[PDB]
């Protein structure tokens, strides 16, 4: 089928440049435009610019016109975008997509996330939460002072499903992130997993009263 | 640089409602797009040159409009149109627009959330650093006010709050608090208190604990 697959997350010191990937599969690549989509967290969405890989011709966004870059490799059938001397303001999800016959985007890429800063990767701390309002008890894990994004914590190494909520991960004060995920379970054992793969850090743990 | 201003912001449908919002551009426009959005998930295409569905989309779906005033249309809703919808415009000048977004929520009843309080696990304690969790669980509406109190005292900045995403299944939200304080500053205080104040709650509750 017609896929196109995104580069992975980076994190690049502002003032540096990035390039990502988005790896078109299934159709002649040649044969359709690829536009690219910047997507900040709040502020919708923005157009970057569009390219025919047949020709190398490119569409920019007057806004972006020095900022991105756009290339395309059409014997690997891969299409790039560069953002040259990066700031806060660019820190965004990437989204790539094919413009299709009838006028639309008919298929998408996964997106790439783009977080600039010069820290570097912090592994979290986990930590238990102590195990009745609502007829219902609670107990969780505290993964705390971690970068960048993001964190996956299952519970009994997915065993446990039902009544799990992963918050969103909060900025704290001090520049770093940190989440929460509790499991909400009845009057009738527990083991949460994190994982944190910037910095390597796979730490699972007991929650115990 | 045409201005897309979506309204509204954030609204609420209960399935088999129609539901219907709006796209109002600064300048008139030659087409309009609108673009459906799930947590996690790339856009995809909803509707294309102001009127036409794209693949996948279902009949309920239906746009129109002209000027400065475009609209999307879900004749009844359904539980799976919870999403944000953007609006994109097109014209002959180059800059094409996107519309803040709606966010689609689903409708139910008002619930009071459930409080539970988290002292300092005993290994954060060692690491100099105290963390005081508070789990509002299963409410609805989205708006829950969280007060903490040390010692009868209103704390504020110490605290971080997050809410997940509304529930698949009961269409609820939860909210945590975290008070972060020093552990110097922990062990100056006895009685940790957690204050929630909400629409379903006859008067505000307080789950606390001594150190
Ligand atoms: C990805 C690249 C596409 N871009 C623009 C390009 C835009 C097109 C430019 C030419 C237009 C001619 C005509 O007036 C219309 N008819 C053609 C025949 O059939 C009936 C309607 C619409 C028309 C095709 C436009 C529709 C929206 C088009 C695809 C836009 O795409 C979107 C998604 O907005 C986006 C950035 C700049 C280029």
């Amino acid at each position: 089928q017609v896929q196109l697959q995104q580069s992975g997350a980076e994190l690049v010191r502002p003032g540096a440049s990035v390039k990502m990937s988005c790896k078109a599969s299934g159709y002649t690549f040649t044969s359709y435009w690829i536009t690219w989509v910047k997507q900040r967290p709040g502020q919708g969405l923005e157009w970057i610019g569009d390219i025919y890989p047949g020709s190398g011709s490119s569409n920019y966004n007057e806004k972006f016109k020095s900022k991105a870059t756009l290339t395309v490799d059409t014997s690997s059938s891969t299409a790039y975008m560069q953002l040259s001397s990066l700031t806060s303001e660019d820190s965004a999800v990437y989204y790539c997509a094919r413009l299709g016959s009838r006028h639309y985007f008919d298929y998408w890429g996964q997106g790439t996330t783009l977080t600039v800063s010069s820290a570097s990767t912090k592994g979290p701390s986990v930590f238990p939460l102590a195990p009745t309002s609502g007829g219902t008890a609670a107990l969780g894990c505290l993964v705390k002072d971690y970068f960048p994004e993001p964190v996956t914590v299952s519970w009994n190494s997915g065993a446990l499903t039902s009544g799990v909520h992963t918050f969103p991960a909060v900025l704290q004060s001090s520049g770093l992130y940190s989440l929460s995920s509790v499991v909400t379970v009845p009057s009738s054992t527990y083991i949460c997993n994190v994982n944190h793969k910037p910095s390597n850090t796979k730490v699972d743990k007991r929650v115990e009263p | 640089q045409i201005v897309l201003t979506q309204s509204p912001a954030l609204m609420s449908a209960s399935p088999g409602e129609k539901v219907t919002m709006t796209c109002s551009a600064s300048s008139s426009v030659s087409y309009m797009y609108w673009y459906q959005q799930k947590p996690g998930s790339p856009p995809k295409s909803w509707i294309y040159l102001t009127s036409n569905l794209a693949s996948g989309v279902p009949a309920r779906f239906s746009g129109s409009g002209s000027g400065t005033s475009y609209s999307l249309t879900i004749s009844s809703m359904e539980a799976e149109d919870a999403a944000t919808y953007y609006c994109q415009q097109w014209s002959p000048n180059p800059p094409i627009t996107f519309g803040a977004g709606t966010k689609l929520e689903l409708k139910r009843t008002v619930a009071a959330p459930s409080v539970f309080i988290f002292p300092p696990s005993d290994e954060q304690l060692k690491s100099g650093t105290a963390s005081v969790v508070c789990l509002l669980n299963n409410f609805y509406p989205r708006e829950a006010k969280v007060q903490w109190k040390v010692d009868n005292a209103l704390q504020s900045g110490n605290s971080q709050e997050s809410v997940t995403e509304q529930d698949s299944k009961d269409s609820t939200y939860s909210l945590s608090s975290t008070l972060t304080l020093s552990k110097a500053d922990y062990e100056k205080h006895k009685v940790y208190a957690c204050e929630v104040t909400h629409q379903g709650l006859s008067s505000p509750v307080t789950k606390s604990f001594n150190r």
